[PDB]
DNA sequence: TCGGATGTATATATCTGACACGTGCCTGGAGACTAGGGAGTAATCCCCTTGGCGGTTAAAACGCGGGGGACAGCGCGTACGTGCGTTTAAGCGGTGCTAGAGCTGTCTACGACCAATTGAGCGGCCTCGGCA
DNA sequence: TGCCGAGGCCGCTCAATTGGTCGTAGACAGCTCTAGCACCGCTTAAACGCACGTACGCGCTGTCCCCCGCGTTTTAACCGCCAAGGGGATTACTCCCTAGTCTCCAGGCACGTGTCAGATATATACATCCGA
């Protein structure tokens, strides 16, 4: 399947690069990963259905994170996803 | 324009007593008032700024039951009567 | 062609396509959005590298230098806003936070 | 004349697990939700059906964990809630860590 | 002839069938999956109403209320685990005191 | 307008009870509950129906799911409900 | 049958020692034995409902997950 | 003729089962358990191994957190000595009775 | 009790085993194009909501006694931690079968889309007996 | 004892129903080989009993203090009514976005490839706890 197992160590490197994930660590990490994906998916889902859209937007997904989020990590979380959409506009 | 303050004593000792008769229990201790009231607080700040970020996402100035109802639906408490 | 990837544009280290491609097969809706999928592994990378920043240094400092899930519920247990979130897992192979009731302590 | 305290204690327990109708005045409650709001987005709009439903939630959530901190305060062989009963109901339920 | 009326019901089976096709729950829906649904929709609200008449009746009234709602889920376990986290309004109270309570 | 079960919850009550008649009020909290506990009940059966890599959602897929939100009691009482309802429209075609 | 008996007194004893707690009453152990059996008896009937759904024998882990996910209380390292 | 006072070793297995990670439930007793268990649901099933190990993680959690949620409990009460009666009303506040 | 006994983190040599690394590859990711509709934008209109003002009155505040209950102390008898000896069955590692998970195919009914029809419950009336 | 919710009436229009098409989801068959199951015996880690001391759960008792209930006084909630204009909700329309398709190519994958940090076992000194 497809997952984002051989990400991990990547990002891990850039910011702890003297360590290493376990065998497992990568695994529950994956899931983690894998349903607050989901979760945030859903919201943003159940949100534009609200708003009669049925579309899921940039947008969607900030209102989605910003609310299910509190205040420090959330507001850093949109920091950084407007950082990587006007990177994205850039190029 | 529409400045306000300390309304949090709007919960006043007789309604958090009959809140509490509701709830089904004899005495009261001086110092459930006020922190009572911190509970409410939270509580409602959670709910409403669920709420708030709901009418945010939809482009609308105001809040309406849908809104909050569907905050509360999040929060684990639903809720009926309204939609 | 110039072969470009939209990650690579995003300057991120999460795969952009991957995502996209669970969006539209978990059906959250009819149709997803250009940036939806940027955005969404720009929180979750750097929602990883935050527990993966915090676990590091609750292994480090206990003299180890390889992350296991005891690390993880560490990591996880010792913040708030990652409590409020996560409180409600169970990681694999446990190791509950080491707490104990003052009460309990002997003269 | 006065009653023994307690008597009249039960009256108003009996009698509001009957009745419905909201416990907390409304101008004053929907005061407080105007300011708890206006600091998340500025000078807001509420319809009336909105606030009732801040009211009738805040009501039940009150309600119960009254009733639970109630339960604690019994298991403490005390009749009288405190604030170590509503902090001990509020950590179990989980929202205190 | 009607499905609904084929299934000898009262719900609409039409009405559930635009729902599921609208709720997204699924790209496509089966055939008897709405008429099942109905079904059990159908049964749910009867056992449902037939708490509350029985609550409303005996409290010698002839309007159910959603007070009589509360009364028939906070009467029924199965009901309960279904609608624990439900808060009716005009509802929302069970007459019962603990026994340390009592002089 | 809405598209909703109200104009069918009191035709329901003369096969449950004889003089009782719902309250305005009371009517659209009836109709919220269920319009809800359709949506819980349809969600549980796409989650199985994709957990299954099955895409179609069919009564077995609902059959499932009620059983899996409603325990023993209401639930197997909820199911041959269903079970008989498909029989009575299987019996019920073109030749009657 | 006595199976239930499997979990020891000594195994619900360090079972509440990591819990943090000091003293145990003697009862605890039946009492404990009976919740567990309880939170058993859901987490197996959803699993097995998964199951036979997915017409099948065994009980995939994958399954167990779903029905502790849907419960309520999720489970990592296991997918 | 040495003995360590008592309560001691408690607190010292205490900082030692909340230090450690791995199980504390013997394996086989708790998969024949989960087998009685559940052939009443269905009969002749089979359980794949991690499939048990995930029953016994979930498990374990949960009875942890259970434990610690009635040591506060038992604690509000005085006591340092949890009895049923703690276990009964930290799962009724937590709500599943 | 301070010193002695005991559990514990600390230092040091091992191998081995999970992990960093170069090599084809391929399949999914990216590029570009098109065709079609979801919604972004814009008038608009009228619903309601926010502001305010007067009474009026139920409800909140304040005070005061006084009794019930929270709480400190104690004692006492019981239930549980501690430790040592004893049984047992868990866990260890092989070992062999096989039912069933899982992968491949393929043929078929099955379910979405669509053109055409209609009567069922929806809009608005007329009128009667019970909920308040 | 009063008047509004609802039974009974009648006309409509659009959502349900029929008939039909066709692309495809999957039901079914078949084959493979993986992991679970049952079992075999061996070692010993751990559970089990028992005795014993003792820490404390509990019950009682006394005290002291602090909520309740009541009466009086204040107050602002509420209710009606009147403005009013802000924006919630609506329709119309365009366009700009996405789905889908085809082509093309490199990031991740599987492979083999070394390779040095990490767990093991023994000895060291220390932290701690409990006895004068």
């Amino acid at each position: 399947g497809d997952s984002f197992t051989p990400y991990f160590p990547r990002v891990l490197k850039q910011v702890h690069q003297g360590l290493s994930l376990s065998q497992e660590a990568v695994s529950v990490m994956d899931s983690m990963i894998h349903d607050i994906l989901d979760r945030i998916a859903t919201e943003a889902g159940q949100l534009a259905h609200y708003t009669k859209r049925v579309t899921i937007t940039s947008r969607d997904i900030q209102m989605a994170v910003r609310l299910l989020l509190p205040g420090k990590m959330g507001k850093l979380a949109e920091a950084q996803g407007t950082n990587a959409a006007l990177r994205t506009s850039l190029c | 324009r529409k400045v306000l303050r300390d309304n949090i004593q709007g919960i006043t000792k007789p309604a958090i007593r009959r809140l509490a008769r509701r709830g089904g229990v004899k005495r009261i201790s001086g110092l459930i008032y006020e922190e009572t009231r911190g509970v409410l607080k939270v509580f409602l700040e959670n709910v409403i700024r669920d709420a708030v970020t709901y009418t945010e996402h939809a482009k609308r100035k105001t809040v309406t039951a849908m809104d909050v109802v569907y905050a509360l639906k999040r929060q684990g408490r639903t809720l009926y009567g309204f939609g | 062609a110039k072969a470009k990837t939209r990650s690579s544009r995003a300057g991120l280290q999460f795969p952009v396509g991957r995502v996209h491609r669970l969006l539209r097969k978990g059906n959250y809706s009819e149709r997803v959005g250009a940036g939806a999928p940027v955005y969404l592994a720009a929180v979750l990378e750097y929602l990883t590298a935050e527990i993966l920043e915090l676990a590091g240094n609750a292994a480090r400092d206990n003299k180890k230098t390889r992350i296991i899930p005891r690390h993880l519920q560490l990591a996880i247990r010792n913040d708030e806003e990652l409590n409020k979130l996560l409180g409600r897992v169970t990681i694999a192979q446990g190791g509950v936070l080491p707490n104990i009731q003052a009460v309990l302590l002997p003269k | 004349h006065r009653y023994r305290p307690g008597t009249v204690a039960l009256r108003e327990i009996r009698r509001y697990q009957k009745s419905t109708e909201l416990l907390i005045r409304k101008l004053p409650f929907q005061r407080l939700v105007r300011e708890i709001a206006q600091d998340f987005k500025t000078d807001l709009r509420f319809q009336s059906s909105a606030v009732m439903a801040l009211q009738e939630a805040c009501e039940a959530y009150l309600v119960g964990l009254f009733e639970d901190t109630n339960l604690c305060a019994i298991h403490a062989k005390r009749v009288t809630i405190m604030p170590k009963d509503i902090q001990l109901a509020r950590r179990i339920r989980g929202e205190r860590a």
